[PDB]
């Protein structure tokens, strides 16, 4: 879940960092899954 | 009774202040605290980093 009020800060804000984190993850995971088929016919291709 | 007043007295203090530091104690291991939690999340940011 989401919320000495600085600490609490910091720990929304580590919360928005990791969410971020997870979320450029599956982004890069998804992209880079593209980018390997797209490879895969570029490699077809030449042999 | 006087000098007995006080050893009674003293000894309802030693007794509720050993039993709350006890129930302190096993509340604590059962709940969560504001900086091993962040430890733990700054170890999960290196290895979403990584």
């Amino acid at each position: 879940p989401q919320m000495d009020l600085k600490v609490l800060s910091e720990y929304s804000n580590l919360r928005k960092d990791l969410i971020l984190k997870c979320q450029a993850l599956q982004i890069g995971e998804s992209k880079l899954s593209d980018i390997l088929s797209q490879t895969n016919s570029i490699n077809s291709l030449t042999t | 009774t006087s000098e007995l007043e006080a050893r009674i007295k003293q000894f309802f203090i030693t007794l509720r202040s050993r039993l709350l530091r006890f129930l302190e104690s096993e509340q604590l291991s059962h709940s969560l605290s504001l900086e091993t939690l962040i430890d733990a999340l700054y170890k999960i940011n290196d290895l979403l980093q990584q």
